[PDB]
């Protein structure tokens, strides 16, 4: 620590000593269903930007792995969670919209941008914490004549709030004379054809994009990945693993006065103190096992190489990862004596210690 | 605001006013002479028993060292300034079971044998008027571990890594120190500050007291019930004034103010994203992958370094006002205790 | 019908979030209730739409089965599609399509096609009940607690904190509010919300005891 | 700018101890104008001979 | 005319408070400790003031330093006049020569140019591809424009940081100057010090 080979009288704070744990719980809430993406990704016909369908995913284990498999897209974009560790952490509900558009409006669909597709037909909001996937699809959603059936809302009045539908198919007014019913002049229909051909250029084939919306994880757990469970353990420091949220600690019983939609409990320093199991309905406190300042208590090496060590402020029945209790925390190494001499190398309330002769060995005393 | 009383003095070239009593007053004068020692673990505050941070935080250089050498500098540095301000005697000298010296009584200065402290009534109310923080110079891991009522903020200061440091010297040796230092002063005149100390009666040294003051001698020894009587209604006043104002000790009391509230910003300062998505490293570690956690945490540890800094360099210049304080504090000790000064509101 | 203005005279308020904090005072930004606001003290004994701007609550003080009802929506009807959560004793139904009504509601004693049918834990039962319909990022956050009212009165002076227990998140367009009493004199309150920033004392047992604007006058924003 | 408040929100209280560090010096001028000159009780006036 | 510095400085949002004491109760403050010097001597700074002519007064101060009180009843008009001529060369000093205020100049130099600085570095990029912030509003996107908001309220913050480190050093260096200043107050004007140079 001091970086030199040879080290003064006096006391060096060296270290910490931390009691590593031992064991390692992962608790999970107990479903057994499977989560519909097939009926998502593998689907005949899916419906337009302007009518966008919605479908709530939850109370079921979520395989992302088999997404590669349905459809045959190239890479698994996401914005608040990396595309690799989807299975170990888990959510709350999970939201699945489809829509297909051309394939020079695919960046519109992306948190804070600006076009047609974004602020007329759908809008991602600030803050997304999902995924976006999308794939080439010429050949299946294309006709020499024309694929008439999608349509694009060009023209309304206001931009879209993020996740928002417009439904409505009423002739849009952009002046003064009233359309009642009739397209005319500044009386134009908002929805346009795609028109969808084969025999397009690589900007202009359709392209089937899905979104996979998560949202984080709050007093329901219901849609959860694939892992075993372990049972629980109470008065040791180990690793938990509570619905994803990592961590060491030690879990004891609890007297707080959780209410029933309350969930997790934090501090001042906004760190997960109190959990509730999701399998048992009983509330655990999390605290972190022992742990403290090391001190080394050592005159010079041109004397000697006797050390004491002094473990700040603990009442040292719990040592491990002569012995006197001191204010201070605790000597191991010194003996106390029933004298009173100059203080030599301090340590703390009044106790110092000091290398003396009457065989020599490292002494302790007011 | 107004300034003052207007006041119109009478002068004249053949005019002198002369006085023909006396009054004998105490006053008080309060000086802050150390503050609390506070020991900063920089890897538990920054990271919390992650490896990949510890192994993200060895790329940043020596910034722990010297930021750890700096506090330890500061725990060195007050217990040099208590034992430079109170530790001015070689010897500890003791009063002699008779209580009285020429009429004036100090019962209320002198220590009492019945308390288990040799602490005096006015540094009891002293004691008793200046309420501490109560923080970690007790140890405290037995009452965090166990779960009683709500989580303190001294626990959660501990847990965080910040620790706080017990004094060198306990409150009984300063008491000690103090007690023999008034039975010196009292017994043995300024005589005890320059070498051995010679007994003299208090009558006689009174009288050298107002001999050096430009007074002569025989003013007090025909008056002495008088000058007796009047120090005992001035030392009598400081109690009752003790006894019901809070506002004297407002030094001492932001010394304990000063160093409580930075370790509240101190530890505040973990619960902010610094530019990141979430404030938890955990979250980090398990939503993430490497390279972006890695960004992320870099944020972090950037963001933390800078509020530990911001901290070190508090405490640094509030440790340099603190030693100018005691360095006053010892030069009053040694000029207005051991002896008598002529200066001019010294 | 009659309508009055009359004032809260400082009540409401509820959890912020869905964590427990115990002895310590924390600082929210949400669409909270204005202290000293204007409130509408409404009267029925036969209901227009109130212009629902980003927050809305409620109160009464009314027993029994005619206070029920709480119809959602831009537009009723037909055309545009509209939420109208209707409410009884037992069930909620939660729907997008539109119910046929007419230009006047009414709940006969003696739908369209719908795209999310919702069935759920009902949401009610001189006791005073506070209910909020917050909407925030298409959720529809709703708190209440139980407030026994002792002398019936307006709006009384108290801090209490409003339990969320109900987390229905319809994500659609609604500006406007109706209300669906039983039709077979009702002093229901009608307020609004504001995005403003507290401070919140809570406890040992998780209760917001006091609770303050940093926005009412300069000495609470010094206070904050 | 609303959007540079609202990322500066995000870096907890490094303004408040500013604030607070600058409020500091500011009494304590005044502090030191008061113990320099402040040192009399009543205000002497000197006599009109010279 | 022109856009003077201390407008930027006040459009910047940086701000001078003026004193407590104005400069008319300091000069009253100082004629009042004057007048008490005058009259009473050393007797108005322990007690009541107590009047004595100027030249007993004068009587008593030679008697402090040692020499005997007869030798200015003989030369009371030598020493008056020495008196004049040395506050008459002190007024020609003070008329002639501006460079012994030279601290007091650096005192209101060092928190002009601090603050000059301060408001100088609002020009830099910072690592960022524009000074001002609207430009970054208005040619990017929310992510870009987020992280160049994020390097220059970095780069302020620094700044900000840096000027409040230095004014803390600087007060604490004036704060030990005025209790020096103090102290010349109450043992120079207030009484008579035996303190060599003091
Ligand atoms: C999609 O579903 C149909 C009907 O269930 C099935 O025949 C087809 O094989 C599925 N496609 C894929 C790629 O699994
Ligand atoms: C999950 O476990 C808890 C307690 O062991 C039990 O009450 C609950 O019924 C279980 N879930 C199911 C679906 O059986
Ligand atoms: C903690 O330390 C105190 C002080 O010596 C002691 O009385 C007490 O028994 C200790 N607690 C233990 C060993 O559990
Ligand atoms: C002394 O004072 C009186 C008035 O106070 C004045 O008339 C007289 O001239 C003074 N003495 C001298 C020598 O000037
Ligand atoms: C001094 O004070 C104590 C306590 O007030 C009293 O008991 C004692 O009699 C006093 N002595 C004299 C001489 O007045
Ligand atoms: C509410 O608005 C009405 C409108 O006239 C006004 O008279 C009343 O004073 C307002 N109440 C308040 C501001 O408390
Ligand atoms: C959606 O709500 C907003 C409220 O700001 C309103 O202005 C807009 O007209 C609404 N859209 C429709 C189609 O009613
Ligand atoms: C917290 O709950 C306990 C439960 O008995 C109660 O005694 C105590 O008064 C409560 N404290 C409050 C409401 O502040």
């Amino acid at each position: 620590t001091l970086k030199s080979f040879t080290v003064e009288k006096g006391i060096y704070q060296t270290s910490n000593f931390r009691v590593q744990p031992t064991e390692s719980i992962v608790r999970f809430p107990n479903i057994t269903n499977l989560c519909p993406f097939h009926e998502v990704f593998n689907a005949t016909t899916f419906a337009s930007v302007y009518a966008w369908n919605r479908k709530r995913i939850s109370n079921c284990v979520a395989d992302y792995s088999v997404i590669y498999n349905f459809a045959p897209f190239f890479a698994f974009k996401c914005y608040g969670v990396s595309p690799t560790k989807l299975n170990d952490l888990c959510f709350t509900n999970v939201y699945a919209d489809s829509f297909v558009i051309r394939g020079n409006e695919v960046s519109q669909i992306a948190p804070g941008q600006t076009g047609n597709i974004a602020d007329y037909n759908y809008k991602l909001p600030d803050d997304f914490t999902g995924c976006v996937i999308a794939w080439n699809s010429n050949k299946l959603d294309s006709k020499p004549s024309g694929n008439y059936n999608y349509l694009y809302r060009l023209l309304r009045k206001s931009k879209l709030k993020p996740f928002e539908r417009d439904i409505s198919t009423e002739i849009y007014q952009a002046g003064n004379k009233p359309c009642n019913g009739v397209a005319g002049p500044n009386c134009y229909s908002p929805l346009q054809s795609y028109g969808f051909r084969p025999t397009y250029g690589v900007g202009h084939q359709p392209y089937r994009v899905v979104v996979l919306s998560f949202e984080l994880l709050h007093a329901p757990a219901t849609v959860c990945g694939p892992k075993k469970s372990t049972n629980l353990v109470k008065n040791k420091c180990v690793n938990f693993n509570f619905n994803g949220l990592t961590g060491t600690g030690v879990l004891t019983e609890s007297n707080k006065k959780f209410l029933p939609f309350q969930q997790f409990g934090r501090d001042i320093a906004d760190t997960t103190d109190a959990v509730r199991d999701p399998q048992t309905l009983e509330i655990l406190d999390i605290t972190p096992c022992s742990f403290g300042g090391v001190s080394v208590i050592t005159p010079g090496t041109n004397t000697s190489n006797q050390v004491a060590v002094l473990y700040q402020g603990v009442n040292c029945t719990e040592v491990p990862v002569n012995v006197f209790q001191t204010r201070a925390g605790c000597l191991i190494g010194a003996e106390y004596v029933n004298n009173s001499y100059e203080c030599d190398i301090p340590i703390g309330a009044g106790i110092c210690a000091s290398y003396q002769t009457q065989s020599q060995s490292i002494i302790a005393y007011t | 605001m107004s300034l003052g009383a207007e006041n119109s003095v009478a002068y004249s070239n053949n005019s002198i006013a002369i006085p023909t009593n006396f009054t004998i007053s105490v006053t008080t004068e309060i000086l802050p002479v150390s503050m609390t020692k506070t020991s900063v673990d920089c890897t538990m505050y920054i990271c919390g028993d992650s490896t990949e941070c510890s192994n993200l935080l060895l790329q940043y250089g020596s910034f722990c060292t010297q930021l750890k050498r700096a506090l330890t500098g500061i725990a060195v540095e007050q217990d040099k300034n208590t034992q430079e301000v109170f530790a001015q005697v070689k010897q500890i000298y003791k009063t002699p079971p008779i209580k009285y010296f020429g009429g004036f009584n100090f019962s209320q200065i002198l220590p009492d044998p019945s308390k288990p402290s040799k602490r005096s009534f006015i540094e009891d109310l002293l004691f008793n008027k200046v309420t501490l923080a109560d923080a970690g110079f007790i140890k405290q891991y037995g009452d965090c571990l166990g779960d009683i009522a709500a989580r303190d903020l001294i626990c959660a200061q501990k847990f965080n890594g910040l620790t706080v440091l017990p004094p060198l010297l306990t409150d009984e040796m300063i008491a000690q120190y103090t007690s023999a230092l008034l039975a010196g002063t009292i017994t043995s005149g300024w005589t005890f500050g320059a070498g051995a100390a010679l007994q003299i009666p208090f009558a006689m040294q009174m009288a050298y007291r107002f001999n050096g003051i430009g007074v002569t001698q025989n003013v007090l020894y025909e008056n002495q019930k008088l000058i007796a009587n009047q120090f005992n209604s001035a030392i009598g006043k400081i109690q009752d004034s003790l006894s019901s104002t809070a506002s004297a000790l407002g030094k001492l009391q932001d010394v304990v103010n000063h160093n409580a509230q930075a370790l509240n910003t101190l530890v505040k300062q973990l619960s902010s994203k610094f530019g990141a998505i979430s404030s938890v490293l955990n979250d980090i570690l398990s939503r993430l992958d490497k390279v972006e956690a890695e960004v992320q945490i870099d944020r972090l540890i950037t963001g933390r370094l800078q509020s530990l800094q911001t901290y070190v360099t508090q405490q640094l210049i509030r440790a340099a006002e603190i030693r100018a304080s005691a360095n006053l504090a010892a030069t009053k000790m040694s000029e207005c205790v051991l002896g008598q000064s002529k200066r001019v509101d010294f | 019908r009659t309508q009055s203005y009359t004032n809260s005279f400082t009540r409401g308020v509820y959890y912020p979030d869905k964590v427990f904090r115990s002895s310590v005072l924390h600082s929210t930004q949400d669409l909270f209730l204005p202290f000293f606001s204007n409130v509408t003290w409404f009267h029925a004994i036969h209901n227009p739409a109130l212009p629902f701007n980003d927050g809305v609550y409620f109160a009464s003080t009314e027993k029994s089965n005619i206070i029920r009802g709480w119809i959602f929506g831009t537009t009723l009807d037909s055309k545009t599609q509209s939420l109208l959560i209707v409410n009884n004793a037992t069930n909620v139904v939660i729907k997008v399509c539109e119910f046929q009504f007419c230009n006047d509601p009414f709940l006969d004693v003696y739908a369209n096609n719908c795209t999310f049918e919702y069935v759920s834990q009902p949401f009610l039962m001189k006791n005073l009940r506070e209910f909020v319909f917050k909407n925030i990022d298409g959720y529809f956050k709703i708190y209440s607690k139980h407030t026994p009212i002792n002398l019936e009165r307006d709006l009384p002076q108290g801090f209490s904190a409003l339990e969320p227990l109900v987390d229905l998140p319809i994500g659609i367009n609604i500006t406007r509010f109706q209300t669906l009493l039983a039709l077979h004199a009702a002093a229901y309150y009608v307020g609004y919300l504001q995005p403003r920033t507290f401070l919140l004392k809570y406890n040992e047992n998780g209760t917001i005891t006091d609770a303050v604007d940093c926005a009412l006058d300069p000495l609470s924003e010094t206070k904050c």
